[PDB]
């Protein structure tokens, strides 16, 4: 094995990729887009701050990821730290949960696509796919379901902007503001239907299905 | 996930729309055309008493049929969101 | 030993580097502001962690003036892609644009041109269902697909370039306008008689007639009939991909 | 049930008890206690700088990652 | 290619003087050696020749192109070397001292331009 | 059993840096800060008073908020523990008691739930089980939808405002002008003359 | 009991971080602010005179107004703490005096008594004592309810001419003529002859 | 040849001014004039995107900068390298295409009042005109070519909308607006023309 | 008495920052921009030439009206400065007279008087003695009225051209067209066909005299 | 009852009694009075200096935290 | 073999490199966005 | 009528003095003057240097807050 | 005018920077009468006065960014 | 063949050498022959020397991420 | 803990070091005791065996007459060496304590 001197050199130098692994092999990017997505949507680009936000996806993906992180813990981290696993062995270890939580969200167009961008060989099974394959894959997945949930959530928040306005227009108020009265009347819908709360489940569940 | 899916998404929102606004729309119309129709048989023609019954008809049909729409318009947004991680792609 | 030379792997995943997030930044839905910064840095990067070593390393110096030709040469390519595949939502927001406009809901436009009062709803809402499509379809791995493909057909290393193909992505300008127009026709010349109907309700007692009882019944009339009208887009948004897709194979060669 | 506020503390907890180990025989080579050894004394103030240093490094990546992300825009 | 060009002549200076040491290190090894003739380099003409021409090596044992040429003896020795202690000692400092200069120098230069690049 | 000193003083420093998200998430801040952010917009302007007014304005009214769980925490943990009686850890667990009593005293009961759900949580049993890390996202969520429903119904007055100009405008005959210019003045003389800043405070003061 | 030398520079830097603060919630310029941005918007020209232009002017609004409690924390607290006279615990509690003069001075009573009630201060026999926390969020929300009054007062000249000018045009049956056009013009006219800008900067100071 | 650094220092802050030399030097501001007025000639202030018009702007002002940039080419880009002429005598033989472009696009006017704004007397010849006076005199002339070009697109939009405003008060109605009638067929007329490629046409046809 | 470098230093980075500030308040931009903010309005477009190219138009013609206060300032003042025969007090001191001079010539007295009687100064013996601290302010609020009154006369042409359009229009019973979009291609015509640009800048350039 | 502001003086007081009684010792020593200890003088002295950066570090997290809270937009 | 001299010398020379591409990218990168936000 | 432009003249004058009085006496101290003291000079150098530094510090917080007021949205 | 003080002291630090860098070179090989204090104090007051340009180029750029952000 | 590949085959390299070297010492303080002291304490030189290379490489090779990731897209 | 692993070794050695100089003192300092016994131990098998202390009587060389087996020449040899060996043990500990210093300064 390593030196402890190299040991140590490595566990600092990993210690700084962790946003990295956060935005680009975590379930972060999703609830982070839906989020600035229904923000975007209610009309109120300031309102649940952006600490606030971040505080609650921060809190989603730690309860989300819990299985995968206990799973790592249990293989890798628990005999790495009792001295039965050497340093360069338990990140290999640890990196296949991850790539089976990564794997099960991805998309086939997306691997396929990727596995045809390296010229690499025919991938009969996915047992034979690398991580330089499933990480591009796994992020153009994630943006992709992270799109579609925003898009479809958009659509109510805007047909009581468009029916506001043909109400307003069929009395003749030609000169009032739809966006203005339309405003109260989202955080009314967003306030009654749970807003949160069925957002908060539909969110993890699109995780665990 | 499907594109007929997805025009699906937008053909329901949208006849929910149409369902939520008919109700105003058509009494506006309804009080509208009888002001009209009226003014025309007394040769009457100010183009602002037309203006007066309409808001109070409009005003009078969220009394009426309020609670329907509002009932109609939050079962719509909740199945889309309990349904929201079953059309993920 | 030891030797590990730097500038060989800079020059290797610089360029592909900067043509991926040149297109990174203009291509749709990959361009879009809720995307944190970094989510579309590391996908560049490790795009190009894939792509580069593939492709032959370039020599030329970071401090020279072909840097900075081919810097811009990476750009140009990028935001050309982007934008000629930003021109068919450009079209579905302009026929959603005029469908509205001709409901009567924004009224203020004819009085006041650029008054700080307009609200394009169905321009918004048929272009979120356009980007709903476009993801349904696959786009943007077509899109990431023909950024690494235009490599083969244009090289990173510096290359003559041609004239009228810009005209083409201009003359593309043209394409928004005319499907626009086909995509309204389906309705706007329905609410155009509709309009005529009314006319002839005016042509009787005098007055009496719109601005109070044309607005609804039109305002009605052009939401059943775009709602019947939904599930024609879809044709229509092949189409338009289909048209810009082909157009940049056979423009950017 | 893994738990990294349990696992901050377990670390810390280590630190610590190292540190006050080496502070007990320092404490007992200063009152003349036999068995004690010089050397020892300053071979484990040593260590306890060393994993003192440890938390100090891994305290400074944790704040600037947590700050990196938390000044982000969602 | 200009900075490469701008940073050339201290950067092939301050190898010179890496060999150069290596040169003395090795006059200074040898010192009880019978029958060892000291060596050593002329720095500037060698530092232009690498400059308009660039490094070569005999072989690659492996060895630089300079040119090793033989020290002029003090004083006579009955075992016959010409390895003369006050003249490698006061060579040794000197050439540490040179050698700490040219990295003082370079590396004020790539400061002087990671503060331009900086931002 | 005690932490050592420089232990201590490196937990203490480092917790220094999650004050902003402590004032965020778990105290009053998000609220009221919403409520006067959706006031902004409801006013007619956008940026009347300046952000600088309404973020200190909104500090000043967390603070007097607070103040009796501050004492709580201060009998509690703050004052046992800097007279050496009590341990670090030991003090921060007493001191987490009062905030946890707020947390809870504000908190939805399906937003616990759900967030239990999500966290494997099975025989719950007395309120006094709820881990903070559970407690923390279901008492933001809540505030964020108390929050919502205060500002939407904050939107009324100044809606009846404009809709009635804009019918009596309208009505009238002059249809060309703009109905909100002829209302933000009236927005004005209403919020001026119910005292609404007065009222307002009072109303989120009460709302705890 | 003097703070050391560098205590005394450490509080002093300390201090001067908290110089937008003291000068938006302490002084004159919210009110003088608030008001030039509603002024602005009443013209209908919601850009024509820059932000740095009216920020400008508010702060050197606000440096003539404050000059005499500026040159009585001068007299009383700084120049003796200047020549060595008092320490600076000192001299910082005989500099508050001035200024929380000037700040009840200009706070409504209703505001301060909300704030004392949420406080739980006990009674406060005459305003000799009463503390600056107690004594600040009054005073920016008397400030911004005199910064709504004065800009609500300032709005009607420009909804007469508005008003006027549309009832012209429609009664010669201009019935898509829209009156923001015209009306521009003239409000523009009516501000230059009632020579405006001094009047309104004057009425602002003679207000405080 | 002065230093390395003062050269990169020079670089980096010269590529700040990139939007300024886009807009005061290049046509770019012609070309973004004409849009937004034919787009508030068709009546639909936000039928195609503020971005679609400004990458159509920019893709229009490379072409026809491309004349320009295969000079800057020849005079600068490649004696650079041959190091026949370099730094001084080269950028500013590389920015004489420019003077040469907007010389060319300038009018007399402008430029006798700019020169008359800095008591410039002894300005004789005509290729010897100082950056400071044939820049904005070059903007203001864009921005009367750019009205120009924009009144003319106006005039026929306006016909169609007075015939069709005609037509509806002749037929017999008082009350319709003409402008929803007349939008589609503005369109229409648009587009069977092919409105769009004909200006691009005249557009790099008017330099 | 001369400043050390090291502050002489600080005070000039320092003072550096005030650009803007200094532009604004002490030159020509703001009378100018801000006309070119009204004259946008009356031609009907808002959107008109771009924000940036109106800013530099301001910014040049800024620089040709200033141009003889810069030349005085560079003989008087800097000149010796680089040449070594004065300090940087004494520069500051001496540079800023033509500078306050051309402030107070376009300064109204009405405006300087108001601003004294807020100061409570003493009685100024005559204008060279006028202090900064009244004179900045006192030019500002000049400059902004004068602005006003040069935008409310130039929206005169256009108002004309709408209220002959709109009289045009329904004295032939054409009530229903609206006349803002008929009359926008004449404002154009207007401004064409007079050189309203180059004769708006002349006058501007003149008015400054 | 309990004020912030309070407890912040009580901690820069504390730091100034601290930094006065080692600049006291120190001032002491230098004029030879018997009972004084070099010794117990420096460690005083870095005692004081300790308080003093502990205080100077509070500050620190302080005021960059006030500044991230005051930034965000309403 | 190669020494701690060129090593360290071309180590030097990538970083700064690599710098200079970054801040001239990030100066493309602000104009263009600056150009794209404009008005029309 | 205090006025802050000749509060901030005032201090800067303070500085600059200070500065060229330590000036002055090294270099007297240099040219082997009699009556000068090496550490008079070094003490001397150093209070110069912590009052430049002050000066800087407190422009630093000034233009922070300038650039913090000007930056409003009014 | 300004382009040209502008150019004139770039100019002023690159003849600075070219003395200090030809001082060293020429020192470096050996050349008699060039002292290393002298080498020295060269270096570090070019690097000053670059210093100096750059700072006074970032002020100004952050002036005309400021400038250009206007409103109108 | 790679990046990572190289970056891991330094720093086997240097812990390998590291080891060598402790072991040398620790068979030194062994008591067994062959051994020299000059040996020992030149490999243990050699080593530190190593070991500050790959800090020095690490250093360099984290701000180099730490730009590259600042790059505003 | 994994750092005792790492410096285990040198620690033991050092420690083992130093009870051999106090043995070693020790019969120097009782050299004129009539009856004692030169006293040391086997530092490699103690090393092995803390890794994973006994008393070994010295061989005499010339028989004295009061008993005294302690030479001053062999015993004055084994204290040099222990002390340079003493000393070569911490430079290697200090040495192996300053690199994982430096690997976490930063």
């Amino acid at each position: 094995s390593w030196s402890l001197s190299v040991q140590t050199l490595v566990f600092i130098t990993s210690l700084t990729f962790l946003p990295a692994i956060l935005l680009m092999m975590t379930s972060f990017t999703r609830i982070i887009i839906v989020f600035g997505l229904l923000r975007n949507a209610l009309g109120t680009p300031s309102a649940p701050p952006n600490q606030v936000l971040l505080g609650l996806a921060l809190f989603l993906t730690f309860f989300i990821m819990s299985p995968v992180i206990d799973k790592i813990y249990v293989d890798a981290y628990q005999p790495f730290s009792e001295q039965k696993i050497s340093m360069q062995e338990a990140l290999d270890k640890g990196a296949q949960p991850l790539r089976a939580f990564m794997l099960r969200q991805t998309r086939e167009a997306d691997l396929a696509l990727f596995a045809r961008l390296a010229n690499s060989g025919p991938l009969q099974g996915p047992e034979a796919v690398p991580m330089r394959i499933l990480l591009p894959a796994y992020v153009t997945s994630e943006l992709k379901t992270a799109f579609q949930i925003g898009f479809t959530i958009f659509i109510p928040f805007l047909i009581i902007d468009l029916v506001i306005a043909s109400v307003l227009m069929a009395l003749g108020m030609m000169m009032v503001p739809p966006a203005t009265i339309a405003l109260p009347f989202k955080l009314m819908l967003f306030v009654l239907v749970d807003g949160w709360q069925l957002l908060m489940g539909s969110l993890a569940q699109s995780f665990y299905s | 996930m499907t594109p007929e899916s997805v025009m699906m998404m937008g053909t329901e929102a949208m006849k929910v729309a149409l369902a939520l606004a008919a109700p105003l729309l058509l009494v506006a119309l309804i009080t509208g055309l009888i002001i009209s129709i009226l003014q025309a048989a007394t040769q009457i023609n100010e183009m602002t008493l037309s203006f007066i019954p309409k808001i109070v008809a409009v005003f009078i049909a969220i009394i009426v049929a309020g609670p329907w729409m509002l009932n109609l318009l939050l079962d719509y947004v909740r199945t889309l969101f309990s349904n929201l991680p079953y059309i993920i792609g | 030993v030891t030797s590990e030379q730097w500038l060989y792997w800079l020059h290797l995943y610089f360029w592909p580097l900067l043509r991926v997030l040149a297109l990174i930044s203009t291509a749709p839905i990959l361009s879009e502001r809720a995307i944190p910064k970094r989510v579309k840095l590391g996908l560049g990067i490790m795009i190009t962690l894939v792509i580069a070593p593939s492709l032959p390393a370039n020599d030329t110096p970071l401090f020279s003036i072909a840097a900075l030709w081919l810097a811009m040469q990476q750009i140009l390519i990028g935001i050309a892609l982007g934008f000629t595949m930003q021109f068919a939502f450009a079209a579905v927001r302009t026929a959603g644009e005029f469908i509205g406009l001709q409901m009567g809901l924004s009224f203020a436009t004819f009085v006041d041109p650029g008054s700080h009062l307009n609200m394009p709803v169905l321009a918004r809402i048929m272009d979120m269902l356009a980007m709903l499509l476009f993801l349904t379809f696959n786009g943007h791995l077509w899109l990431i697909s023909l950024l690494v493909d235009t490599f083969h057909t244009l090289p990173i290393g510096s290359n003559p370039v041609n004239s009228n193909a810009f005209m083409a992505l201009a003359r593309a300008g043209g394409l928004i306008f005319l499907n626009g127009l086909m995509l309204a026709l389906p309705v706007i010349t329905l609410l155009l008689t509709l309009n005529l109907a009314l006319g002839l309700l005016n042509r009787m007692a005098p007055q009496l007639s719109i601005f109070v009882i044309g607005f609804p019944l039109t305002l009605t009339v052009g939401i059943m009939l775009m709602a019947a009208l939904m599930p024609l887009i879809a044709p229509f948004c092949e189409h338009l991909f289909s048209e810009i897709f082909n157009l940049l194979a056979d423009i950017v060669s | 049930t893994v738990s990294f506020a349990g696992q901050l503390h377990a670390a810390l907890d280590r630190i610590s008890d190292r540190q006050a180990a080496a502070r007990v025989q320092a404490e007992k080579f200063t009152l003349g206690e036999p068995g004690i050894a010089l050397n020892d004394v300053m071979a484990d103030m040593q260590k306890a700088s060393v994993s003192m240093q440890m938390g100090i490094q891994v305290r400074n990546k944790l704040v600037a990652a947590y700050q990196e992300v938390m000044s982000m825009q969602v | 290619d200009r900075l490469d060009a701008a940073l050339r002549f201290q950067q092939e200076a301050l190898n010179l003087r890496a060999q150069r040491q290596e040169i003395l290190a090795a006059n200074i090894a040898n010192a009880d050696t019978p029958g060892y003739q000291a060596r050593d380099i002329d720095f500037a003409s060698e530092l232009k020749k690498v400059m308009v021409r660039g490094r070569e090596e005999t072989g690659g044992v492996s060895s630089p192109a300079v040119d090793l040429l033989y020290r002029v003896p003090d004083q006579p020795s009955l075992d016959g070397n010409t390895v003369d202690m006050d003249r490698e000692r006061t060579q040794f400092a000197d050439n540490s001292l040179k050698y700490q200069m040219g990295l003082t120098v370079l590396g004020s230069q790539l400061k002087g331009m990671m503060n331009v690049l900086q931002g």
